[PDB]
């Protein structure tokens, strides 16, 4: 499909880095909101649409 | 044959013009011209194809009397509807007749010289006419004009008669049919202030990247203190979070139009490096109680100050805009400049990429740094300003971009980031006296 | 110039307007040009004021 | 040749052993069997971007 030559996006949110290093956590919770066993996510906003804000995950 | 030396001197005073970023455009109900959008560089030209009675030329009046005065002003039709009916019992040996004319310079007279009998034969001559019937619909129970197919213009003129207008189509459709012909406007006005077109044009300029500008009258506004409460214009613009509107309470946002009062005082300078609160407007009086005609109490500038709303206050005996906040919170100002800011980002990578005659900007870590230098030349224009006050660009390895990148020979995953510089606005003082 | 060593996109070409609509001289909306690239043609795109020849 | 205009990165060449070549095409004085394989460079002719704003 059309692309511009130049495309842009700016939002008035903030961000911060990420670092590698050894090992990644698991959170063992209590839920069924999806079939899968174990699930990835990458930032709390992920998080947010598969829980809720009272939730412990 | 000239002279060697040519001297006017007329008699007149006369002003500078500046410019900025973005020029506006006025949204009025008009059939004046076919085209649905014209451009006029002063308010004499637009008293030629408006007069002093129009909402076009109120807007047009109010914006050029600021000073630096804007560049440029547009203006947009929109679409309409007409109906007419007989002010009097159908009658016999009595005179009825109209005209209807259609884009392309067409025009065609009807007449029935002999009430739903006459409108019936206009019908059917309008349905039988060689030209109007394929582009003008008609429907009778009183009766109606609308568009048919492509045609986007259409006009009905005639005393046994009547005829009235409204606008038909939504702030959607208007506002589409408008961009459709004319990209070039920053700034948006509307004439139409019920509630519905208000609502329907902002949840539209909301997903583009634009600024909305509108008064508003309705003194419900006052007093709820409760946003959730609230339920009027403003406060349902404030709880949808519409960064991209600005409202402007007003007792004259009726008859006049005090939003291109405020945006001329803006427009003429560089994005990014005005604030847009306390502004002075020049003929232009405070805001005031429909009743009583006084300015505003404090406890109504509080319940305006809920629903993120703009007033005209009155400090000591001078009238300002006080906070210019668009209706979700955030100041004119950031929006602006971050719409600059793209624009130029934009601009500049367009000047790299298309001056590349003869030669190419190679796949690798040598072609990708020049992509580098610009941005950060561009975000230090930006710091230049004392809009931003710092940044960071980040950009990809050339051994490590995807192949479905090189063979669309695009570039993806740069970022950067900035900070914001801030400014004055209020104080807050507190002393004592003694011997 | 000689083979092999230019970028044909993005030319500029002199005296040569944008692609119009013949029915009302407007330049060709985004639906219009991506109706040009599954069919894999050229078109005079336009960026802010300079007409360009995009994907060649 | 193509390397220094930069419209390749690099290349390799094969070509049949003289000791492994069928004698039938000794008879017939012709060579089969040469194959290249070469890298293009590339370009980059569109950007995407994106940033954030903030205190």
């Amino acid at each position: 499909m059309w692309n511009p030559i130049v495309n842009v996006d700016i939002t008035l949110n903030t961000a911060g880095t990420t670092r590698e290093g050894f090992g990644l956590p698991l959170f063992l919770a209590s839920t069924d909101n999806f079939e899968e066993r174990v699930r990835g996510y990458t930032s709390l906003t992920e998080v947010a649409e598969d829980f809720d804000e009272n939730t412990a995950a | 044959w000239n002279p060697i030396v040519n001297v006017d001197i007329t008699l007149n005073t006369a002003g500078t013009t500046r410019e900025g970023f973005g020029l506006p455009l006025f949204l009025a109900s008009t059939d004046n011209f076919e085209e649905r959008v014209r451009g006029y560089t002063s308010l004499t030209e637009v008293a030629e194809d408006f007069d002093e009675n129009t909402a076009a030329y109120k807007a047009a009046k109010q914006l050029w009397s600021q000073t630096p005065k804007v560049t440029q002003l547009y203006i947009g039709r929109r679409a309409m509807q007409y109906t007419v009916s007989i002010p009097n019992a159908v009658t016999e040996s009595t005179d009825y007749s109209i005209t209807v004319a259609a884009g392309g310079g067409i025009s065609q007279p009807y007449q029935y010289t002999a009430a739903e009998n006459v409108l019936q034969q206009f019908k059917t001559q309008i349905e039988a006419d060689p030209t109007i019937k394929d582009k003008v619909s008609v429907n009778v129970t009183t009766m109606i004009i609308t568009k048919a197919g492509d045609n986007d213009f259409v006009k009905v003129t005639t005393q046994t008669v009547y005829i009235a207008s409204t606008t038909a189509d939504t702030a959607s459709t208007a506002l589409a049919a408008i961009e459709a012909y004319s990209t070039d406007w920053y700034f948006i006005a509307a004439e139409d202030r019920t509630q519905q077109f208000v609502l329907a044009m902002a949840s539209e300029i909301q997903a583009r990247k634009k600024i909305f500008f509108t008064a508003n009258s309705d003194v419900t506004a006052l007093q709820g203190t409760e946003l959730a409460s609230a339920n009027d214009v403003p406060a349902q613009l404030a709880k949808n979070m519409y960064t991209r509107t600005v409202c402007l309470w007003h007792h004259a946002a009726a008859e006049d139009y005090p939003e291109m009062a405020y945006i001329a005082y803006g427009a003429p300078y560089d994005a990014g490096s005005i604030a847009w609160g306390n502004a002075q407007l020049t003929g232009v009086a405070a805001s005031l109680q429909p009743s009583n005609q006084r300015p505003l109490t404090s406890i109504q500038k509080s319940a305006l100050d809920v629903r993120h709303c703009n007033f005209i206050d009155l400090d000591g005996g001078v009238p300002v805009v006080r906070r210019g906040i668009t209706s979700g919170g955030e100041w004119i100002d950031i929006v602006r400049g971050v719409d600059w800011l793209e624009s130029d980002l934009k601009t500049s990578l367009r000047d790299l990429l298309i001056n590349q005659k003869g030669g190419k900007i190679t796949y690798d870590d040598t072609g990708i740094t020049r992509i580098r230098q610009v941005i950060e030349t561009s975000l230090q224009r930006a710091v230049n300003r004392n809009f931003l006050s710092s940044y960071t660009v980040n950009v990809p390895k050339a051994s490590q971009v995807a192949l479905a990148d090189k063979k669309a020979r695009i570039l993806k995953d740069v970022t950067f980031a900035g900070i914001l510089a801030g400014a004055i606005l209020d104080v807050d003082l507190k002393g004592t006296v003694a011997y």
